[PDB]
This record gives C-alpha cells, structure tokens and sequence, in this order.
C-alpha cells in the first residue's frame, strides 16, 4: 500500500460523491438565479449547506495524505487544494465571530446612505450615479467624502477585528498572515525552473510596475491637462489628481473620463447596435454568432443541452431573475450561460466573453473535479476577455456583415478606441497593485494600525498619482469603502489577469500570422490559434500556471510587455501630445495643503 | 413458431444495477433479429464474430441476454479489450467474445429530477473480473494496510457507489440501458435458429 494508491483511492471516492453533491448545489443556486422566489433560496441553502458540509469533512480526512510523500504531482495538487481548510482551521467559535463580522461590514457597506445640507442617496444608484457623470467638483467632493465618513468609519472598528481573525486563521494554515495566504494562489511547485513562489509575487508585481510607470505617466499626465480645462481652480499641474474626480466612488477606472479626455471629440465611436436592429437579430443569433466565432477558430461548438437549458434572454414569464452575466459550469457536462440579452454592440461582446468561459469550462471538463479551473485566478477572465477583443475589431466586424463593405477606421478613431481602453485597462493598473499592497503590508503588520490613513494616502500619491481632497485621520478607514474590501475579496485578480490577456493576445496573434498593430487583431478563422490556445484550457489547474502559460505564448514568465506592445500607438500619441505638458507628479501638492 | 421473448430484456419496466447484472437464457424459440438490428431506437449496435443480416440464417444451442444501465461515457467499455471502472469491476467482456452489444439512451425512464439513485456500481475491487464473472459483494474495501473489520473508515470504503441520474445531465452523464447478446454453440441440441 504505496503512498500514491491510498490517497489516489481516497479522491476516487471523493469524486465520485463530490459530482453529485457539487451538481445539487449549482443546480439550486440555478434555480434561484433564474427563479427569485422565497422558495428557492431555501431550497439553495440547504443545497449549498451539504455540500459545504461534505467538503469541511472531505478536507479533514484529506489532511491525514502528507504531500511531501506523494510522487505523483496530479494526485498531489488534488490533495493539496483539498487540504486547504481556509476559515475552518479557525475554532468554531473564531469562525463564527469572523461570519458575523464579515456580514456587518458587507451589509454597512450595500446599506450605507450619505445624507446632504432628509433625502439620501445610496452607493447604488445615488452615489455612483454621482461619481461617473458628475462634471462638478464641489458636488463629486460631498459624495466622496460623505461615503467615507458615514460607512468607512462605520467599517473602520470592524475591518480591524476583521484582520486579526482573517490572520490568525492563515497562521493556522501555516500561512505568514491572511496576505500570504492570498499569494498562494500563485504557488507553483513542479519541475525544473516552473517553480514560482508566494514571495516572487512581491517582486513580480513591482516589477511589472516599474515597467509600466513611464505608460501610466503620460497617461496621467494627458488626463490632469485636460481635468485642468474642466476644474480650473483645483487642478495642480504638477501635482496628483484629486481623488474624487477620476471617474467613480474610487477611481478604480479612468472609463468615465472619456467626455472630458476624448482625442477627437467629433468622431464617434464605431456602435454596430443599428446593424444588429436593422437586420432582424435576437439573442439567438447573438449567440449563435458567438458560436460561429469559436468553431472558426477550432474550438468546438455548444453542446445541445447548453440551449436548452441557458437563460440567454430574460424570460417572457413573470419570474425574477439576476440579470448579471454568468457563465455556469454545473459539472456532468452541464454548462450554460445566464444572461438577460439585449440586441445591443455591449451584450453582443458580452456573448462572446461568457462563451470563453464556457470553452474553458469545457476543454478541462474531463480533468478530475478538483482541478477543474484556470490555472491560477487571473486565467479564467484573461481568456474570456480576448475573445471579446478579437470580436469588437471592425475588422471582424466587417467579415460578419455588420460593417459595411467600404468600411475604413481612420486614425482619430484609432487613437479615440486605444484611449478609451487605455482608461480602463492602463488606468486601474496602479490602483489595483496599490491596494493590495496595502492590504498585504496590512495584514503583515508593517503598517501599523495608528497609521493606517497615513500609508494609504501615501502609497496613493507615490503609487498612482493620487491626491485625497479632505485630510483623513485614522477614524477612517477608506480603502474599505470599496465592494472587494469590505467583502473579502483578493484584488491583485484585477492586476495580473490584464497582464496574461495581452500575452495570450500577442501570442495568438502571432500564431495566426497578423500583420499589423497588435491592437487590430482577430484571431477570427485560424485553427491552430484556437489548438495552440486549448492545450493550455484542458490542463485546468493541473499543470503549474507558468507551464500552462509557457504552452501558449512561450514564456514561463508573467510579462508585460505584449500590454506595452498593445498600447505602444498611443504612447507615441500621448509623448507628443503631452510635449508641454508635466511628466510625473510630486505628492508633496494638496487641493487642501 | 414459439417466439423469443425479447421484449421481456429489451422493454423491461425496470433495469438492474451494473454491478449485479441481469442474465436472461433464451432458448428453444424462433428469434427475428431483423426486429432489433434494423432499429434506428439503438444508438450502439455492435457485433462482434457474427455478422447482423446473417443473424436469421443461424442457430444456436443458448442465447444469453445480458441487461444493465451505465452512464454514456461508459457505453464503449461494454467491448472485448477494453479497460476502466465498468469492464474491470462491473461487467467484462472476453476478448474472443461472440455476440452483439446494444444500448440505447434511457434519459427519459432512468432520470429525474433530484436525481435518481437506485443504480449503482462497483468503485473498488482487488482484482480484475474474468469475463462474464458477477460479483455482488458488498465488503468493505481495505485501501490500506489496517484491517477493516467490516468498519468503513480511513482507507475503508464500502465498495458500491450510486449514479446521479438527473434530466439535465450532459449526454456522457446520461443513463444508458445495455443489453449484451451472447451466442453460445456447443456439440449439442441447437435449438434457437430463429428464421
Ligand atoms: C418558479 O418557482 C416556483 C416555486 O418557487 C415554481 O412553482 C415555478 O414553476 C417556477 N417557474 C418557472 C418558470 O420555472
Ligand atoms: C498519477 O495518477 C494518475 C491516475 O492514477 C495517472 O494517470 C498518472 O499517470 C499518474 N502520474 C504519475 C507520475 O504517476
Ligand atoms: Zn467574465
């Protein structure tokens, strides 16, 4: 009785009930995604409460297999993410102090108001509404700063006890603290030279940073030009941009800046929604569309029970339904897609990036239960998210009939598409890796509670060149005024998803010989793309993410240099554009000082 | 003109579990093979030392009937040399095996909603089957090197486990019946010919 056999048998009986326990679940959950009734919720809990049951005892037994004596590198993945307990290392007791505290702040933060000089706006859609359209600087200053003194502070008392519970339960998991136990995700033990470690991560991210900075800098420095136009009074043209003027409750992305920062603000934006009108499309041939896009690539089409059993419109009945994109992978070959489908050029992308998910979904299918997934956190979304890339090109555009024949993108339109992404893509990029660095030298305890604010707003004018309009003392707590803090949510997700996109882009681009900026890509009509791509989607976690990336774009290594290539068009727009421009920012500068 | 009862096998209300398979003798009747082989309601029809048109001009001294449900994905291992959990554990095939095997989806019968769970299988077994062997037993497999004692337990597992037959299922998760026809040809009577 080998070490390899007992374990090995061990996950044969685990599947093998796991299937059935996991499908229940999904089932219910789809049930009440698709169905809103008090009914269902219970039906979904209860679903959802064995299943978690089953796992919390599977991974107990699981943990008597020890890794270091498993040869076989398959079996011992599976053990491993079977092993992790997560919160249930923590006493019954802790565990339940730590539900309650979660709870308390996710539901401060969906229930918080902001009460002006009786009638108060929520987040959702008072103050948001605010913050994404508002071109007026003392009315964005009331809702940035009245969501962080009536619900950050609230949070502020409970984001701490929140930390030590999340901390000493990754010191239960043999973990440094709650952010190293994050970066595990990462972990790569395998063969010679694919090995990546929790710490590299560290060096990794900044690494990428540096990289990046010189891009995001002229970047910044375009958009402080043009927010000087529209705030005259508060703008420093050397200093951080102001942090309730980016676009958002946060300024997580620059997207909403596009008024105020298009190029060339007479040519609009290549919309094929009259296209799709005009010729008589529904969310059938949205999809099916969608479908033909994948096949022409090699990948294989959906299966007879995806249309039957998706919610691909929402249902002409009178039930209730989450209208939240979803792509489901239900197990025993059950997949679907859950979306309230319009006939527009947005849900049209759309289809096309939940239908990665499900070739994804797919092509690991015959993986064992437990290493059904991306390769690490950042694949999943990277994939789904080129596929809309190829598909949103006029070039594809054009070969589906829905731009006309004669059609020829200018270059001002070019330059206004690369900005627009750029807002989005290159913009959240230093917000991303500054947030979960001061999440993780939170929870390591480099910064000190009584100097919280302090290293948060210094981290934001240093990292991402942003200013806070109002001084804040340590009764805030304002990073966790956004949904991923206050809801446990891992962050650096955001970040490195966007760097494995532009190299599965860059690589599949090359594989089907385009000429051309890597921007106008589309991988549309060539096979060995999609082959090149899918010996890297059947691996599922199975394989170390560096091994399945390298299958791809030839590089072991996360880089960012294919996003440099993809942005490279604008940046020699943006170094002549910003020729008079200040290049950098000094944080020494305050709207308040 | 004695006729086979084969729609005794083939529309049988109920089916038995793999790991106890059914076995129906048929003898001593005039069998229509035309009737099943010229079927389109038979996803698998697969013949193996004997040829369908020719199945009316011949005879045998027994026929056997084989009849089970498996999930979809598991059809191609009711085959001579063929390996996994259903042909090692379940239901084995000789190599020089002669007969046919056919099977049919039974999503519409053998599935519902919450699942349905009154077929099983054998998970776990120390050694492979000889052909047509039955096994029926239900101790406890010991994984390891401790002794069970009849205790499920670590590295003791009981080794029938159940499908979960729901409608929803992907075809490769979907109930499939299966019914194995064996033609048996001794130095003896030959009473089923069967025109
Ligand atoms: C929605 O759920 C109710 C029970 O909550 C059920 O009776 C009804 O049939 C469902 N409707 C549809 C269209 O599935
Ligand atoms: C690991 O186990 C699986 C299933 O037993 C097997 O397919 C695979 O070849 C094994 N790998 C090694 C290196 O032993
Ligand atoms: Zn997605």
């Amino acid at each position: 009785s080998t070490s390899d056999e007992e374990a090995k048998t061990f996950l044969e009986k685990f599947n093998s009930e796991a299937e059935e326990l996991s499908y229940q679940s999904s089932l219910a959950s789809w049930n009440y995604n698709t169905n809103i009734t008090d009914e269902n919720v219970q039906k979904m809990n209860v679903a959802g409460a064995k299943w978690s049951t089953f796992y919390e005892e599977q991974s107990k037994i699981a943990k008597n297999y020890q890794l270091q004596n498993i040869q076989n590198d398959t079996i011992k993945r599976q053990l491993q993410a079977l092993q992790l307990s997560g919160s249930s290392a923590l006493s019954a007791d802790k565990n339940q102090r730590l539900n309650t505290i979660l709870n308390t702040m996710s539901t401060i933060y969906s229930t918080g108001k902001v009460c002006n000089p009786q009638e108060c706006s929520l987040l959702e859609p008072g103050l948001d509404n605010i913050m994404e359209s508002s071109k007026d600087y003392n009315e964005r200053l009331w809702a940035w700063e009245g969501w962080r003194s009536e619900v950050g502070k609230q949070l502020r008392p409970l984001y701490e006890e929140y930390v030590v519970l999340k901390n000493e339960m990754a010191r239960a998991n043999h973990y440094e603290d709650y952010g190293d136990y994050w970066r595990g995700d990462y972990e790569a033990e395998g063969a010679n030279g694919y090995n990546y470690s929790r710490d590299h991560l560290i060096e990794d991210v900044e690494h990428i940073f540096t990289q990046i900075k010189p891009l995001y800098e002229h970047l910044h420095a375009y958009v402080r030009a043009k927010l000087m136009d529209n705030y005259p009074s508060h703008i420093s043209p050397t200093g951080c941009l102001p942090a309730h003027l980016l676009g958002d409750m946060w300024g997580r992305f620059w997207t909403n800046l596009y008024p105020l920062t298009v190029p060339f603000r007479q040519k609009p934006n290549i919309d094929v929604t009259d296209a799709m009108v005009n010729q008589t499309w529904d969310a059938n041939r949205i999809f099916k569309e969608a479908e033909k896009f994948f096949v022409s690539v090699g990948l294989p089409k959906m299966t007879q029970t995806f249309w039957e059993n998706s919610m691909l419109t929402e249902p002409g009945d009178g039930r209730k339904v989450v209208c939240h994109p979803t792509a489901w992978d239900l197990g025993k070959h059950d997949f679907r897609i859950k979306m309230c489908t319009k006939v527009t050029m947005d849900d049209f992308l759309t289809a096309h990036h939940e239908m990665g998910h499900i070739q994804y979904d797919m092509a690991y299918a015959m993986q064992p239960y437990l290493l059904r997934n991306g390769a690490n956190e950042g694949f999943h979304e990277a994939v789904g998210e080129i596929m809309s890339l190829s598909a949103a090109t006029p070039k594809h555009l054009k070969n589906i009939g829905l731009l006309p024949p004669d059609f020829y993108e200018d270059n001002e339109t070019e330059i206004n598409f690369l900005l627009k992404q750029a807002l989005t893509i290159v913009g959240t990029l230093p917000f991303t890796y500054m947030l979960e660095k001061w999440r993780w030298m939170v929870f390591s305890g480099q910064i000190p509670k009584e100097q919280w604010m302090k290293k948060w707003w210094e981290m934001k004018r240093e990292i991402v060149g942003v200013v806070e309009p109002v001084p804040h003392d340590e009764t805030y707590c304002d990073p966790a005024s956004l949904f991923h803090v206050a809801n446990d949510y891992s962050f650096i997700r955001y970040y490195t998803r966007t760097i494995y996109q532009f190299q599965f882009q860059e690589a599949l681009c090359q594989t089907a010989k385009h000429e051309g900026p890597l921007h106008k890509c589309d991988i549309s009509n060539s096979a060995e793309a999609g082959q090149k791509l899918l010996q890297m989607l059947s691996l599922g976690k199975s394989k170390p993410w560096t091994l399945a990336l390298e299958r791809v774009v030839g590089t072991k290594n996360m880089d960012v240099r294919p996003l440099l290539n993809y942005f490279e068009p604008l940046l020699t727009w943006l170094k002549e554009q910003n020729k008079n421009s200040f290049v950098g920012w000094n944080t020494d500068w305050s709207p308040y000082a | 003109t004695n006729l086979c009862p084969f729609g005794e096998v083939f529309n049988a209300t109920r089916f038995a579990s793999v790991y106890a398979w059914n076995r129906k003798r048929i003898s001593n009747c005039v069998a229509d093979y035309s009737v099943l082989y010229n079927s389109a309601s038979f996803s698998t029809f697969k013949c193996y030392g004997v040829s369908p048109t020719k199945l009316n001009d011949l005879c045998f001294t027994n026929v056997y009937a084989d009849s089970f449900v498996i999930r979809g994905d598991e059809v191609r291992q009711i085959a001579p040399g063929q390996t996994g959990k259903i042909a090692d554990y379940n239901y084995k095939l000789p190599d020089d095996f002669t007969g046919c095997v056919i099977a049919w989806n039974s999503n519409n019968l053998d599935s519902k909603v919450g699942g349905n769970y009154n077929y099983l299988y054998r998970l776990f077994r120390k050694s492979n089957l000889k052909p047509f062997e039955r096994d029926i037993s239900t101790e406890i497999y010991q994984a390891g090197s401790t002794p069970c004692n009849g205790v499920e337990g670590f590295n003791c597992y009981f080794p029938l486990q159940s499908y979960g037959f729901q409608p929803t299922n992907g075809v490769g998760y979907q109930p499939y019946r299966v019914v194995v026809l064996s033609f048996e040809l001794l130095h003896a009577p030959a009473t089923v010919c069967g025109p």
